[PDB]
């Protein structure tokens, strides 16, 4: 049991951290999208291209 | 007391005979309960890793 114990929290621990670190890299690179979905969103909510 | 002597050593190996019998199945269900535990302890150690 124990031994299934520090493996799994090792790896957690290991796991939450790459993850951090994919998170904290990728954040950012979506917002190239967040402008013009901001723009379709303004287009449904006016009923115009504009 | 002949008859009684003979017979106090034919029941004295027929004990040990018998004894040896129970004493080896209690030997066998004891790894075959060994054989059950350590099974048991591989399959609660994976469904931890799950």
């Amino acid at each position: 049991r124990v031994r299934a114990e520090q493996q799994v929290a090792s790896t957690l621990q290991t796991a939450h951290e790459q993850l951090k670190r994919e998170r904290d890299a990728v954040e950012l690179d979506l917002r190239a999208h967040v402008g013009t979905m901001s723009a379709t969103l303004a287009s449904r909510i006016l009923g115009v291209d504009l | 007391l002949a008859e009684a002597s003979q017979a106090h050593t034919k029941a004295l190996e027929d004990a040990k005979s018998e004894a040896h019998r129970v004493v080896e199945e209690a030997r066998t269900d004891a790894e075959r309960i060994a054989e059950q535990l350590e099974a048991q302890a591989d399959v609660e150690a994976e469904r931890i890793k799950m």
